[PDB]
């Protein structure tokens, strides 16, 4: 007998990576699922070798990072690998979610909903990870975001001061953010395992949104070799950044130690939080800010209940295709506005893009799907 | 030089399963630390605020803090100045350098007094016996007057001169400062200067025992209830003709 | 039992006795002349100590009651007209403003934009309430503890 | 999870396949390839591009208006 | 006492899992007050005078 | 949405209403006890002992 | 339908904790499996709250631990909970292994062999964890054990200096030991999951070593309530230590900061390493020391191949019962000798107990099993 | 993993059981219990105790011999 | 750090010796001064952060390790800030 089938451990590996029936027709857009797994592993392996040298105290928090890049044998290679890997992880999360939205993959209720939890968890990780170098942006990003929790009625101030370990982002905040940054990726991996458990129940969706049962191919060797080529492309993009442009996606203020008395001229996230940073400053209210900020990601959990089309995919849906690309361009608008100051043209078009994001998901795309049905007499 | 003697068990008012520390004895012992040891022995881990609500009031602890010149940080000009002590200040260290303790004592290093009844075997009994049992050297062994004689010391030759003699200052309480009463009070204070949680852990420990004494038979009875289905079950085997 | 252990683990995050004792800090009332600002770390976020001179106090009491976002007088915001004790962080997101060289009375925020006066009441910019002010009590005129 | 043999009912479909060692990997890579990419660009440029071209205009105008707002010709 | 204390406790409060949970929750509140203070009172007797709560009146103002 | 609107469902709601009320009481008293929420706990006689 | 069976997540929980067929007759000796899981969780929850305040640098490594116990709100409760939890974990590991040996549970080849890997991993964790306070025993334990790797031919010195990050247990060693101490318990939990996967394949063994298929009972509620009572007993033993005797199982030298120039009078492990520490000093050779030291635990992997009895359990095996208790007493002898100096009576009886341990497992117990067979005409 | 209904073949065995609410949890706790523990102590003291008693002697002698080895009556 | 990069081992040792670096605890318990070794950091002119303020202008001169990565434009900015030092335009008083 074939031991791939009988053996309790190898049974899982066979059912997950080898003999799994996969659609014949899945795009390069299906590659990001494996790439996210590579990115989570890459982050664990670079993150650990950083933790072997990193100090968790405000005194030499900045100095240990310096010690890594300067003195530690190839420490600079690991450090920029981790910092760019975090961005790589975010380019992938976004392609993956977008693919899910375009192709109707969200109709896998549990898989998708576990993915929403997965997105929030990687976000929470990166936010806490950024504080660790204890640069100007590390501290000032932390103070500008945590202080939002003050706006919650009654519970508010008590929560912030509980997360803070005092009355500001201080000694204790740097230390606990490291603890939480160390544990979270493992809790991510375990949730990513449960994510895949729920996916294997139905198998993968495909670019047409029609069932692929009539034309299933084994994961090995077709999607084994396609995931190898895809990972070679992700290493290319990651190593282009680490070995030619290591400071491109980062902020220069993080190269000066934290100073709670001196606020920087600009307070900007890394690109992956810019869209959400824009939404926040767009609404003048304190609480309305955080409530629009949570709704910025939590909205993805509503998307399945706002599916209106008789068809699964957008492949045969031109009205929905335009309104999809409008969402991507609108998010690119919010990205641009996030990295810009709060003056004249930017306040208006910033909040214009902000109201559009929510209108496009909640009202506009569910209307296009209904019209598209009427056009097919459906 | 090789042979040793272990301390006996003195009946401390705190050594006993549910026995809280004598706070008056801690108070008296702080004074025994304040004049005697503080000019030779560091206490880098205890502050003046630690004493608040324990052995002294808030007003009392502030008054004791002000009595020292503590070196404060950067001023407006770029130099280090001296100010009266606040509650948040640590207990003042007599030697700023580790090797400065050597040249200004004997050559031997006096260890930090925060954590000492937990850092030496026997605990407070040992420190009490090392102080109390200072005696004259037996014949054949020359003392060498840079190293005083003590039986409780591991090598029998200790660089410390006995700072425990009848009356080294008095207390607000009408208490005679005899060698034994002087030595007991530091030891009852050094217990707190190694284990501040002492009183609290004995308290929750009683609550732990009183809860478990209620919960253990109760969870047992729950398990015994569910298991009675199997424990009283009866078997009969009835094979055909 | 579960309440207690859950509470104890919860409490291990909320305070830290060594941070809680640094909640009230001491500053000199003789070091600073009229108008000038001082830099000192109170609770973590910068403490601003402004001395109000004769050519500034009367300006604040002249601006009308029902003009700002929340109805708050200048007379009730200070224990004595001679000295004003300020907190150097905005009520919006928490940013340290460039002092003295402002527009509407001294203060201006370089984060997003907030116009504050001699007491720190919001004149221009998306901020909900006035600048933060701590508790007041006196024993000597040259030294005060921010209780 | 489902495995092969338990997926679905399929009837009367013949699939002819060749060994990878009998056939070339890139049959007509540029001759058939180039026409194909142009064909599927053409099939989608009207759905993908008009939001990005719209962002580009909202970006180009916005940046222009930001610069020419602080400066003033009269006092 | 005519039907047992346990019999009337089942009839009124242990039948429904709702009122069973409610009796546990209400019973947890009242138990915490009687226990915490009751065990603290027992801790007072074995450490009579030794504690700061007994000393307090010595140093007043 | 429209499928759950009928006489049986009104009966089914009426049947589970005392239960869903009592779980609310469990949740509330549960939250009140676990946080030591002083606002509500100032009203109850024996639990009152926390004199400032 | 019952959702416990159908639902992909709940399916596992049902098959593992609820509907699992378990033997009617399993002793209190079967409780330690669940207790080890409690101990691994307890260590993760106390360990994390320590990591929120702990500093990984030689400067304030000792001071942060002090800060926890002194200043951090109930920090002393968490600290002694973690230190005693580690010992609790070790009392359980030992009962569990002993139970496995007595009852013949090792015949589950994979389950047991994964357990050997599980023991080594918890050992490696505790060893690294002890270095973290940076006390006298923390440093001197580290230097006295790592230096053994020098005795490996050719590879030797290069290995130690690679694990060290220099030429002694220094700045770097404290930092990397924290990183490895943080990651290992998660890798333990994942191996503990695979451990249980292999166990469920056969189900549990029982005190008789005869099959329990004819008399299986569901895990719930019988072993649910029995594991609750057992955990209440483990919390009793743990909280007896933490709240009455927090310094009992620990060494006083750890209460003075590390000093590489001053070696302590005694160099002794916590009780759980004392048996193995004795074996090491018993053999005068450097390499023979480490090779007997590795063989001290790695021997458990040979135990299945040294099973000679026609019966599984020792329940009906009196010759083997005596030779078993001889092993427990002999290990208690090695425990006693480990915590004693290397002078006159202790050198001889130390190496006497050492040779007995290996003779008892390799030669003596496999002979008793053969004789017991002959006595039953088997 | 196996479940109930797939374990094994069992024939002609009647099991009589009682509800936990009809029966007492501790039937004869001390009256039946105490005799039982003594019985299974007796059944095992000859296998458990003689290695520990042997350790106790090797411990008691060893500690004694360690103390009386450094000291000497002549020079 | 300079060794094998811009200077030889012998050259870098010679440049290190040119400063009085404050060494740690001696046999007596005081801090002495010795000629610099290779392992020593580049010497800091102000031991206190506020000492830079009073001995310059009141404004703080920032650390030069990490500066072409700490200011936008990089080395171009620092080159232009040095190179492009010019006289103030009318209406704006410089304040010396
Ligand atoms: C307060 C009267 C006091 C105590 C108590 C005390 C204890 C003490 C110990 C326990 C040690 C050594 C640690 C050990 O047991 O191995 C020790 C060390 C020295 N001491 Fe001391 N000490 C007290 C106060 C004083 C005072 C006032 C002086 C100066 C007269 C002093 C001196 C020293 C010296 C020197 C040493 C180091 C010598 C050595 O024991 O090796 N102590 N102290
Ligand atoms: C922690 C990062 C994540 C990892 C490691 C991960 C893992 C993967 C993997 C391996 C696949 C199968 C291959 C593929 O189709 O791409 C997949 C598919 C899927 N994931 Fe994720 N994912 C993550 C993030 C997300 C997020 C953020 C969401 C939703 C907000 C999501 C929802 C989905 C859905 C719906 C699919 C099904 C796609 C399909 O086959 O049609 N995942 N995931
Ligand atoms: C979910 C995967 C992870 C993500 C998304 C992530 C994200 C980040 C980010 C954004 C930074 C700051 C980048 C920088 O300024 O250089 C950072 C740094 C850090 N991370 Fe992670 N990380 C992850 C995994 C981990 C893990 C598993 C560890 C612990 C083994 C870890 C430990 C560190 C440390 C010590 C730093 C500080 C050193 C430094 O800034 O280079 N990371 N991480
Ligand atoms: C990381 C600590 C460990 C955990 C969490 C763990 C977990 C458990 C659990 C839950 C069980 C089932 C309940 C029971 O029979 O006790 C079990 C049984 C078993 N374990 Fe472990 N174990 C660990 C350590 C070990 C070690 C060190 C070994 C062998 C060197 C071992 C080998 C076995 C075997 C053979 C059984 C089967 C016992 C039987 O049912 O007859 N395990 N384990
Ligand atoms: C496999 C389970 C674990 C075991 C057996 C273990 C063992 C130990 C031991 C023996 C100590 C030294 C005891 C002491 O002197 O107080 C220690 C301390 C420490 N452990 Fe763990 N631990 C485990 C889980 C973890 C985890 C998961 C973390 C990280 C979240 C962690 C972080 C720490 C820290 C920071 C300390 C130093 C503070 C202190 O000594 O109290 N531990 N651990
Ligand atoms: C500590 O600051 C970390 C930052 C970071 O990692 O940026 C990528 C950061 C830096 C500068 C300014 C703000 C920063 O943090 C953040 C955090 C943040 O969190 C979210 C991200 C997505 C959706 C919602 C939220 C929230 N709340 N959204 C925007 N900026
Ligand atoms: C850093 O030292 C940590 C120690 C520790 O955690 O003891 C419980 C320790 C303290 C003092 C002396 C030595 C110490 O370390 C150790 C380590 C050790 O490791 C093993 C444990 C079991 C079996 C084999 C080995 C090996 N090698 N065996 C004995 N002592
Ligand atoms: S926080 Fe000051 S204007 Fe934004």
């Amino acid at each position: 007998t074939n031991i791939r089938k009988s053996h309790p451990l190898m049974k899982i590996v066979n059912n997950a990576f080898i003999d799994l029936p996969a659609p014949s027709n899945i795009s390069s857009w299906w590659n990001f699922g494996s790439l996210l797994g590579i990115c989570l592993i890459l982050q664990i392996l670079t993150g650990l070798f950083l933790a072997m040298h990193y100090t968790s105290d405000t005194t030499t928090a900045f100095s240990s990072v310096t010690h890594i890049c300067r003195d530690v044998n190839y420490g600079w290679i690991i450090r920029y690998m981790h910092a760019n890997g975090a961005s790589m992880f975010f380019i992938c999360l976004y392609m993956h979610v977008g693919r899910g939205l375009y192709y109707g993959s969200y109709t896998f209720l549990e898989t998708w909903n576990i993915g929403v939890i997965l997105l929030l968890t990687v976000m929470a990780t990166a936010f806490m990870g950024y504080v660790l170098p204890w640069g100007q942006m590390s501290f000032w990003g932390a103070t500008v975001i945590t202080n939002l929790l003050s706006a919650i009625p009654y519970i508010g101030t008590n929560l912030v001061e509980w997360i803070w370990g005092g009355f500001s982002v201080d000694k204790a905040t740097l230390t606990r953010f490291f603890a939480f940054h160390f544990i979270l990726p493992f809790i991510i991996m375990a949730i990513a395992m449960v994510h895949l458990l729920f996916l294997h129940e139905t198998g993968s969706n495909n670019p047409t949104g029609i069932s692929s049962d009539v034309d299933k191919i084994p994961f090995h060797p077709y999607y084994t070799i396609k995931d190898i080529l895809g990972a070679l492309l992700l290493i290319l993009a990651l190593m282009l950044l680490v070995l030619f442009a290591p400071d491109l996606l980062g902020d220069p203020d993080n190269y000066t130690p934290a100073n709670p008395l001196n606020t920087p001229p600009h307070i900007k996230p890394e690109w992956y939080f810019l869209f959400a940073y824009a939404i926040l400053r767009s609404i003048p209210n304190k609480l309305g800010g955080v409530l629009a900020l949570a709704f910025s990601i939590l909205i993805l959990a509503l998307i399945p209940l706002l599916h209106t089309s008789k068809q699964r995919s957008m492949m045969f849906r031109p009205l929905s295709q335009c309104l999809f690309w409008a969402l991507v361009a609108d998010l690119l608008t919010l990205t641009w506005i996030g990295g810009q100051p709060v003056e004249h043209p930017y306040i208006t078009i910033g909040q214009l893009a902000s109201v559009l994001y929510f209108l496009l998901i909640l009202v506009l795309m569910p209307t296009a799907g209904t019209i598209e049905n009427k056009l097919l007499k459906w | 030089s090789d042979l040793e003697l272990h301390p006996p068990s003195y009946p401390w008012s705190h050594r006993g399963l549910l026995s809280s520390l004598d706070h008056t004895s801690i108070r008296r012992g702080f004074q025994v630390y304040k004049q005697v040891c503080s000019s030779c022995h560091s206490m880098d881990y205890v502050a003046y605020r630690h004493l608040v609500g324990v052995c002294y009031t808030e007003d009392e602890a502030k008054a004791l803090a002000e009595e020292v010149e503590v070196q404060d940080g950067p001023n407006e000009d770029g130099e280090m100045f001296m100010r009266p002590g606040k509650l948040s200040d640590y207990f003042p260290k007599p030697y700023p350098n580790p090797e400065a303790a050597r040249a200004a004592n004997n050559g031997a290093l006096p260890p930090d007094l925060s954590y000492i009844v937990r850092a030496r075997h026997g605990g407070e009994d040992y420190v009490f016996s090392l102080l109390t049992g200072y005696c004259e050297p037996p014949t054949g062994v020359s003392l060498r007057e840079g190293l005083y004689f003590n039986p409780y010391f591991p090598g029998q030759a200790i660089g410390m001169a006995p700072p425990i003699y009848n009356e080294v200052l008095e207390f607000d309480d009408g208490t005679p400062a005899t060698m034994s009463q002087v030595a007991k009070d530091v030891c009852t204070f050094l217990r707190w200067a190694a284990e501040p949680e002492h009183d609290h852990r004995k308290r929750m420990g009683l609550k732990m025992l009183l809860m478990m004494g209620l919960l253990l038979p109760l969870v047992y009875a729950m398990k015994r209830h569910k298991w009675s289905v199997l424990k009283s079950r009866k078997l009969a085997y009835r094979p055909p003709k | 039992a579960a309440k207690n252990v859950v509470s104890q683990f919860v409490s291990s995050m909320s305070a830290s006795a060594d941070v809680l004792a640094m909640s009230k800090i001491e500053i000199k009332l003789s070091d600073i002349p009229e108008g000038k600002n001082m830099a000192f770390k109170w609770r973590g976020k910068p403490l601003f100590v402004r001395h109000r001179t004769k050519k500034e106090i009367d300006q604040e009491a002249a601006v009308e009651v029902s003009q700002l976002r929340d109805p708050q007088h200048d007379l009730e915001r200070v224990k004595k007209p001679e000295w004003v004790i300020l907190i150097g962080v905005c009520t919006h997101l928490g940013c340290v403003p460039i002092a003295n060289a402002g527009d509407f009375g001294g203060y201006y925020c370089p984060c997003h934009g907030s116009h504050y006066d001699a007491s720190g009441r919001i004149r221009k910019g998306p901020a909900p309430l006035n600048l933060e002010v701590p508790s007041y009590e006196f024993t000597s005129d040259d030294m005060v503890i921010v209780g | 999870g489902r495995q092969f043999g338990h997926l679905t009912r399929v009837r009367h479909v013949i699939t002819y396949s060749l060994s990878p060692f009998e056939q070339r990997a890139f049959p007509h890579y540029f001759s058939k390839g180039i026409p194909n990419v142009l064909r599927r660009t053409r099939a989608c440029i009207l759905r993908v591009a008009p939001p990005f071209v719209a962002f580009y205009l909202v970006y180009t105008w916005g940046t222009q208006e930001f610069e020419k707002s602080k400066r003033k010709n009269p006092a | 006492v005519a039907p047992t204390l346990t019999a009337r406790l089942y009839s009124l409060l242990f039948r429904r899992t709702s009122t069973f949970a409610l009796t546990i929750v209400v019973g947890a509140l009242f138990f915490e007050r009687a226990f915490d203070q009751g065990a603290d009172a027992i801790y007072e007797h074995i450490n009579e005078g030794k504690l700061w709560k007994h000393i307090k009146h010595k140093y007043e103002n | 949405l429209t499928r759950f609107l009928g006489p049986r469902y009104r009966q089914l709601a009426r049947n589970w209403v005392p239960t869903a009320q009592l779980w609310g009481a469990v949740g509330a008293v549960g939250l009140v006890w676990a946080t030591d929420s002083r606002l509500i706990l100032d009203w109850v006689p024996y639990i009152n002992g926390k004199f400032k």
